[PDB]
Parts: C-alpha cells; structure tokens; sequence
C-alpha cells in the first residue's frame, strides 16, 4: 500500500513548496524597487 | 593734484654712523611711471544673474531626466506583480 501512497509525497513536497517559493520571491523582490525610487527621489531633492 | 605741504624742500647732508632718530625714508622705484600701467578690474564675461539662469535651466533639464527615470522605474513593482501572479496561479493549479 505504501508504495504509491509515499510516492505521492515526493510530488507534494516539490510542488506545494515551489508554491510559496514564488510567494517569498514576491515578498522580497518588491522591497527592492522602493529603495531605488527613494534614492532617485533624494537625487531630485539634491537638485 | 600735488598733496599739500608747508615745506617745499631744504638742503640735507646725511652721514652714515650718526643718523640719530633713525627715520624711514619713502623709497621710490627706478622704473618710469609710464611702465606702471593703470589698474583695470577685468569684468567677468557672465554675471551672477546669468549664472543663476543657466544653472536653473540645467537643474530643470536634470529634473526632467530624473522624472523620466522615476516614471520608467516606478513600474518595476507593477512588472513584478504582473509577471509572477499568473505563474503563482499556475503553480497552484498543480
């Protein structure tokens, strides 16, 4: 019984965690362009 | 034009050792006053007002460029949220 039942665990562990890989990448990479915008706005301040 | 002076001139015959009350003669150079050109304040080509105008024009150009950078770089989060959300949904489809 535990052949296919455990075989499904591999695909579950891969896909269900690749799911939130994209979530963490979204949470992190969005916090990068805000700094660029802040820097360019400070540059506009200095002129 | 001559500075005023009560005494015109007199005859003085100085010595070397016994100069008592040692004064300070007003020394004069030997080159003619014709070689000593009159002073002229060379006015700068531009005035501070023109400097303000030119620098302000350059600031306007730089600010226009910075605004262009702002509008091109403000859409990057929009690109992030436009590209990953369909892929995140596709991964959820599994």
């Amino acid at each position: 019984q535990r052949t296919g039942r455990s075989a499904l665990a591999v695909l579950i562990r891969a896909c269900y965690r690749l799911q939130q890989q994209l979530q963490r990448t979204r949470r992190a990479l969005l916090h990068h362009s805000d700094a660029v915008l802040t820097s360019l706005h400070h540059v506009r301040m200095l002129l | 034009m001559d500075p005023y002076c009560p005494f015109d001139a007199l005859d003085v015959w100085e010595h070397r050792r016994f100069i008592v009350a040692d004064s300070r003669n007003f020394i004069t150079p030997e080159f003619p006053r014709d070689f000593w050109m009159s002073p002229v304040f060379n006015l700068p080509r531009e005035t501070a007002a023109e400097q303000v105008v030119v620098l302000q024009a350059q600031r306007t150009a730089a600010a226009a460029a910075l605004e262009n950078a702002a509008m091109q770089a403000a859409e990057l989060p929009v690109d992030i949220e436009r590209r990953l959300r369909p892929i995140e949904r596709n991964v959820h489809e599994i």
